[PDB]
RNA sequence: UCAGCCACUUUUUAAAAGAAAAG
DNA sequence: CTTTTCTTTTAAAAAGTGGCTG
């Protein structure tokens, strides 16, 4: 018992049959805490519990987000999402700001708990199904079900939104200079106002928020030594670009002239222009690698002018609503990444970077987990959609880890990959 | 623009608690990164922190003496107050309110301080002091450049006055700080005057005590 | 004994029905002996007649060649399995001693007729249709159908966990000292209780699932120390399985060459490193039952050293969470790692192995992490915390590693040992050209449908070369012609290349490979004291490419 | 609590020199350090945050330096206004603490101490009261010694001193003893003494003199 | 006689990565 | 002036076996 609303058939995608993941292993902590929200939920009946005739199966974790408020289970329902339907609610029903990326700061705001009000569908629910481990294998796992829009669902959002909706619909029309998004189990709140009347404004948010449908967000825990706290708004118009391509010696030798040709050869792909024919002239004949130094100006000229044509506004690239969104990362350097995010291949609309912050959190994975994170993050705010993850990293690692270095309510798509030494450059 | 100033009780008895109070303006106790520091200076050493208030309402005190003082604010009326109980001598002294704010991920100091007040702490009761001239005695005109006296004894209030005749020789006076004696200062000056201007023109030196309202003069 | 715990609604999988399999005429005695086995299940509510309009049906055999006491009659239900709806088993391994905490008072109690107590959906019971052969003369025969959850069924043993631990629920929120380990129909519990009041704590649960109806006879673990659990006997403060008894002499077939292989793995978790790649590859090649292989030398001593680690005793300790888990590795075969989780120095944990190649082109520093991965998520599982780890291999070693490697990895915790057969890249392809050496530009190339090709290259010095191969591929000659130039040249050398496939399998820094090519371009890297490798796109013309381009063409 | 130390109390300087001070931490302080300057009058501004960073308005002469349990604050080239207290400070762990700061006074030329001494006035014996003083006024490093004897060398108990802060204009120290006796005593005593030892002369520079009365 | 755990071996599956081919 | 086909190679998952559990 919970909303007097009626219950709105959900159907998943003909021929798929639900997700049937395994759950896997837990550290006690996790378990705990995973245990402990997971019940409060039951007595609530926010959710069932289940036996084993409920063959359909997601998997949960749970992340000790650095909140005021509590822990926080995380399903994993990318399964069930592409194992759902379609909502035309979740795309017309929820265009995306242009101005979210144009200001000055964004807010992200764990909207989560605006589902329990909303009862989720009767046949549906044995699929949204996932189970609590147990050290050492005690007594078996307990299962859940859920019987309320669940925490990251593609369609709790969808089913949910003319109710969010309303509930925004004060605070957006007495704050337009405001601009609100709303993306799975969040809200992406921004505004150009000063830093100070940005973080008033979105407490102003995080308050109505709760006098309206009992949408609690979290307390975030501030505090004083190194200031994270001071890092968690975004802004979006203080990102940057990637045309870092030029190259730049004075004893050009033939290792270097190659180099710059591989490299030079294969942008012929991501730019005009991008002659490298007099360049392969320079280096004719069998000559000695590591010492020989053809310095010719006539490359100069033309080598310049290819440095012309990378730096400036690409020819080609489109974002089309329609095809999916990638994202690529590659280990360059000391703790530094890079990314590119693309449809067509070698036309991306964007690229960026990773430097882990001054700070003693070296660590392959987690600056990777923490990279995608962030390149997830970007695709939100800018297109409203999410990219799908090659990583550079092996797959049997990566599940060993991620889960201790991920802190969002959302979980996107990813594969894994070995590309050699051209995706780096 | 950013101002804060501390207002307090000057003096309080042993044992007893007081309460200053810190208004200040630009700035406020409601925005975000901001807040307020309680600093305390005692007279003729180096600053001590006691305890920092936080917009957030999270205010830190310092483990010495948490248990008997405290902190709070009325941002509305955009005050900052600071009290303490039972307080002992040692306790006495310039208390600094400040305006502290977390700028960034990693900048953090007090912004903007105040002109500290003073709090004094004593069973000692207002007297007027009592000036004695100091005069060269066992010799005279033997010194080119005699140097005359003037001792202040036996006072609290701590704000006292030494003038010159009347506010006229400034050149090479010293007016020594206070010393506690039996609770109370005894301040003691001396100008030097040339051994021709002593013996012929008067110089007499003058102490004022505003708080017993006592403006005396004492020649030689 | 019939209980009261609601049912599990079962299905059949998604469109279809019921098992309608013949029943064969059974012999006279055997019809005589289902007939009062069926009639004693009767009175059990075990079973119970049915009407004439169930088209189900499941065969019963006759064959009580088991234990003279309660000697079965037997049924066969794997076609109505084949139809019984599937189901989420419910769980994540069987428990191991290693995570047992280091108790008092323990006791393992029984549950006698499992299966036969808990009431299947009287719902889905018409499934369970088997009809006793009547003797020739009658034509009409006997039907029954079951009740309880009959064995042999697919969704028994889980509903009935899924009901075991629910009638355990009640009994544990009301106590959470007590530790219930539940396991079918194996029940342990044990908690810091006396000896005495612990057991006026088994009335209790021993009352709750009789009253649920759950039989907890003296057939149970009477003795405090001997606690048969889980194959594993639990004493006072170790854990061990006496029954390590391997197949003698009978290693006379590949069969048993298979049980011999397997009963080594089990054995390996108290045991000490123990490899089986030896046997293992002897298993490799068979796809004959009842065959033997000629038993290959390697395996020979490996069996012999393997065995002096079977004979000699040992034990696991318990685990308390005060103290912490140390993981730490040994390697000791071409490939193949050993590790100790354990708390106190001598005091062992749980011990186990791994040997495997996750790829084509590892190497003895990948085969490190994933042992250790293959090792914290093994021990998350059976302690809650991961482990800290003690690696065979050097602290620079593993700077240069990650450091180089474009590919993301790490190890959290870890300590530097030095007792092994140390784990060390090999080779180091560096990050500069050597100056004063051979530019030999390498190439390659194969017709699709000529099954054959040449490899070969020149140098900066106009020499030249060439050698056409068979069998062999595009991508193997510019991998194979890589051999010739690091081959022809001496500790210092410069290797042009145009293939992105060679350039990558060789900055990976393999150690081994099951290839011989690759390998063999390895051994050479390992002598020389200089190499470099550069790309060069192939068909654009780029340095001494164009030329050896036109040759090994 | 971390422990903050200003090894270097009081150091000496001229118009143009360049002064750097030290600042050491009881822990590691990950360069969460402020430097505070405090004139002679008493009022407290913020020089520097993150022991790097340049406060707005402050000059560019003032400069940030440090890594770890050290830092450093430096002047280029010494200003006037410059002579004052400094204050290091850091806020890593909560307990915000400050080193007891680094006194920056102005090098003089020495100066041997003019001693004088007055005794008793009647003024003040008319009630019993005995009070000796004896003024030390302008002499260099604030570092001088005092010594009141009477007749036998001994430093009668009641004898209270104060030392001002170092004057703008001659740079000179000047401090005033005052040494106090009852009638009882005035009486039996014969002579008094002030003498200050300074750098000056090892010469104790001392005046004295004889005169009971009531 | 079923269900789960791990370890083995033979296959498929896709696929991504490149490559060649070619018209 | 360019484009579809079809490969070569490597990964990760299915399938009878084995030890062990009940």
């Amino acid at each position: 018992p919970i909303s007097p609303i009626e219950t709105v058939p959900v159907k998943l995608k003909p021929g798929m049959d639900g997700p049937k993941v395994k759950q896997w292993p837990l550290t006690e902590e996790k378990i705990k805490a995973l245990v402990e929200i997971c019940t409060e939920m039951e007595k609530e009946g926010k959710i069932s519990k289940i036996g084993p005739e409920n063959p359909y199966n997601t998997p949960v974790f749970a992340i000790k987000k650095k909140d005021s408020t509590k822990w926080r289970k995380l399903v994993d329902f990318r399964e069930l999402n592409k194992r759902t339907q379609d909502f035309w609610e979740v795309q017309l029903g929820i265009p995306h700001p242009a101005g979210l990326k144009k200001k000055k700061s964004v807010t992200v705001l764990d909207v989560g708990d605006a589902y329990f009000s909303v009862p989720l569908d009767e046949d549906f629910r044995k699929y949204t199904a996932f189970t609590i481990p147990s050290i050492n294998n005690e007594t078996p796992g307990i299962r859940y079900q859920y019987n309320v829009l669940p925490q990251g669902w593609k369609g709790s959002p969808a089913i949910f939104q003319s109710s969010m909706t309303k509930i925004l619909e004060p605070f957006k029309k007495q704050n337009p200079d405001i601009v609100i998004y709303q993306y799975m189990d969040d809200l992406y709140v921004g505004s150009d106002l000063e830093i100070g009347q940005h973080r008033t404004k979105i407490e102003e948010l995080r308050q109505h928020l709760l006098r309206w449908g009992l949408t609690t967000p979290d307390k975030k825990h501030q505090k004083e030594p190194p200031f994270l706290w001071m890092g968690y708004e975004l802004h979006p118009d203080k990102w940057t670009v990637q045309p870092i391509v030029l190259p730049e010696k004075d004893s050009w030798t033939v290792n270097d002239i190659q180099k710059l040709v591989g490299k030079l050869n294969w942008a012929s792909q991501i730019y005009p222009g991008i002659k490298v024919r007099q360049l392969s002239k320079l280096l004719r004949g069998t000559k000695a690698l590591t010492e020989v130094i053809p310095l010719t100006e006539e490359a100069e000229l033309e080598l310049a002018e290819n440095r012309e044509i990378l730096k400036e506004p690409v020819h080609g690239v489109y974002y089309d609503p329609s095809k999916d969104l990638i994202a690529e990362i590659q280990k360059q350097g000391q703790g530094q990444w890079t990314y590119q995010i693309y449809q067509e291949p070698f036309k991306n609309l964007k690229t960026g970077k990773y430097a882990r912050m001054r700070g003693a959190h070296t660590n392959d994975v987690k600056q990777l987990t923490e990279a995608v994170q962030k390149i997830t993050t970007e695709s939100i705010v800018i297109w409203g959609k999410t990219p799908k993850f090659k990583l550079p990293i092996q797959k049997e690692t990566w599940e060993t880890w991620w889960t201790e270095y991920w802190q969002a309510t959302w979980i996107p798509e990813w594969e894994f990959v070995n590309t050699p030494p051209l995706v780096k450059l | 623009q950013i101002t804060l100033k501390e207002s307090g009780p000057g003096i309080v008895q042993p044992s007893q608690p007081f309460r200053l109070t810190c208004t200040f303006s630009g700035f406020s106790l409601s925005t975000s990164g901001i807040g307020v520091t309680w600093i305390r200076q005692p007279s003729g050493k180096g600053l001590e922190w006691l305890a920092t208030i936080w917009w957030d309402d999270d205010n830190r005190y310092n483990p010495s003496l948490k248990s008997r003082l405290t902190v709070s604010k009325d941002t509305s009326n955009n005050q900052a107050f600071l009290n303490m109980m039972t307080v002992e001598t040692a306790d006495t002294a310039i208390y600094y309110c400040a305006q502290s704010a977390i700028t960034s991920v990693t900048d953090s100091a007090m912004d903007h301080w105040g002109q500290g007040t003073s709090v004094t702490v004593s069973s000692a009761a207002t007297t007027p002091p009592s000036v004695y001239p100091l005069a060269p005695g066992s010799a005279a005109q033997t010194n080119s450049m005699v140097t005359l006296g003037c001792l202040v004894k036996g006072y609290f209030p701590e704000p006292v006055t030494v003038t010159w005749n009347s506010g006229s020789l400034s050149s090479g006076v010293h007016t020594f700080p206070a010393v506690l004696q039996s609770d109370l200062y005894t301040l003691s000056s001396s100008v030097t005057v040339p051994s021709s201007t002593w013996p012929s023109e008067t110089v007499t030196c003058n102490v004022a005590h505003p708080a017993s309202s006592t403006k005396v003069d004492k020649k030689i | 004994p019939i209980s009261p715990i609601e049912t599990v609604p079962v299905k059949l999988k998604p469109g279809m029905d019921g098992p309608k399999v013949k029943q064969w005429p059974l012999t006279e005695e055997k019809i005589k002996a289902l007939v009062e086995i069926c009639t004693e299940m009767e009175k059990e509510g075990k079973i119970s007649k049915i009407g004439p309009e169930n088209p189900y049906n499941t065969p019963v055999f006759a064959i009580k060649k088991k234990d003279s006491t309660k000697w079965r009659k037997l049924v066969d239900f794997r076609e109505l399995n084949k139809r019984t709806q599937d189901f989420w088993e419910v769980q994540l391994g069987i428990p191991h001693p290693a995570g047992l905490k280091k108790k008092k008072s323990v006791t393992v109690l029984d549950v006698g007729d499992a299966y036969f107590s808990v009431p299947l959906d009287e719902d889905f019971r018409k499934y369970t249709a088997f009809t006793i052969p009547s003797i020739n003369n009658e034509t009409p025969g006997i039907r029954y159908q079951y009740n309880v959850l009959p064995q042999g069924w697919k969704g028994s043993p889980a509903i009935f966990q899924s009901s075991m631990t629910k009638i355990l629920e009640p009994f544990k929120k009301q106590n959470p000292d007590i530790v219930i380990y539940q396991y079918m129909d194996d029940l342990y519990v044990g908690s810091d209780l006396e000896i005495g009041q612990h057991r006026t704590k088994i009335e209790e649960l021993r009352q709750h699932l009789l009253r649920w109806g759950l039989t907890t006879p003296d057939k149970k673990h009477q003795k405090e120390p001997p606690f048969l659990w889980m194959g594993y006997e639990l004493h006072p403060d170790k854990w061990t399985v006496q029954p390590i008894v391997l197949p003698e002499k009978d290693s006379w077939t590949v069969n048993d060459i298979q049980k011999l292989v397997g009963k080594l793995n089990w054995a390996s978790q108290i045991y000490p490193g123990i490899k089986v790649r030896q046997l293992s590859k002897l298993l490799r090649g068979t796809k004959a039952l009842t065959e033997v292989i000629p038993l290959t030398e390697e395996a020979e001593l490996e069996l012999a050293e393997n065995r002096e680690i079977l004979k000699e005793p040992v034990h696991g300790v318990y685990y308390d969470p005060s103290k912490d888990l140390i993981a730490e590795i040994q390697k000791q075969g071409q490939g193949q790692w050993t590790y100790q989780i354990y708390q106190e120095p001598f005091k062992n944990l749980k011990t186990g192995k791994y040997a495997r190649m996750r790829g084509a082109h590892t190497n003895d520093v990948k085969q490190l992490t994933e042992a250790v991965q293959k090792i914290t998520t093994e021990s998350i599982v059976i302690w809650g915390k991961t482990p800290k780890f003690k690696l065979p291999i050097q602290k620079e070693t593993w700077e240069t590693w990650w450091t180089e490697y474009w590919q993301a990895t790490w190890i959290p915790e870890w300590e530097f040992v030095n007792t092994p057969p140390l784990v060390k890249l090999w080779y180091q392809l560096e990050k500069e050209p050597i100056v004063g050496a051979e530019t030999f530009y390498v190439d390659g190339a194969a017709n699709r449908e000529t099954k054959l090709g040449k490899a070969g290259y020149v140098t900066n010095k106009g020499r030249q070369k060439v050698v056409p191969l068979t069998n062999t591929t595009n991508q193997k000659t510019e991998l194979q012609a890589i051999y010739l130039a690091l081959q022809d040249s001496g500790l210092e050398v410069n290797i042009v290349t145009d293939s992105q496939y060679a350039l990558g399998i060789i900055q990976a820094q393999p150690d081994k490979s099951e290839s011989e090519l690759v390998n063999q371009i390895i051994e050479q890297l390992i002598k020389k004291e200089k190499v470099y490798l550069a790309w060069v796109p192939a068909h654009k013309g780029i340095g001494g490419n164009e030329q050896v381009d036109k040759l090994v063409s | 609590d971390i422990q903050m130390t200003q090894t270097t109390s009081s150091l000496s300087a001229s118009l143009g020199d360049r002064v750097t001070i030290s600042c050491s931490a009881s822990q590691d302080i990950s360069s969460y350090l402020n430097w505070y300057q405090q004139k002679p009058e008493g009022t407290v501004k913020l020089l520097i945050y993150y022991t790097s960073s340049l406060h707005s308005g402050v000059p560019s002469a003032f400069s940030g330096s440090g890594s770890g349990t050290d830092y450093s604050l430096t002047i280029s080239n010494l200003e006037p206004e410059d002579f004052a207290t400094y204050y290091c400070q850091q806020y890593s762990k909560f307990p915000w603490t400050f080193g007891g700061g680094t006194k920056l006074e102005i090098k003089r030329a020495d100066a041997a101490p003019t001693v004088s001494i007055f005794p008793p006035s009647s003024e003040q014996l008319t009630s019993g009261g005995a009070s000796v003083v004896c003024f030390l006024n302008n002499f260099y490093p604030k570092d001088i010694n005092v010594a009141w004897a009477i007749d036998g060398s001994a430093a009668a108990n009641g004898v209270l001193n104060s030392w001002t802060d170092q004057d703008s204009k001659d740079s000179t120290y000047s401090m005033s003893s005052t040494l106090t006796l009852t009638a009882d005593a005035y009486e039996a005593a014969n002579s008094y003494t002030c003498a200050a030892t300074h750098k000056t002369s090892t010469s104790p520079i001392v005046k004295s003199f004889n005169a009971n009365e009531c």
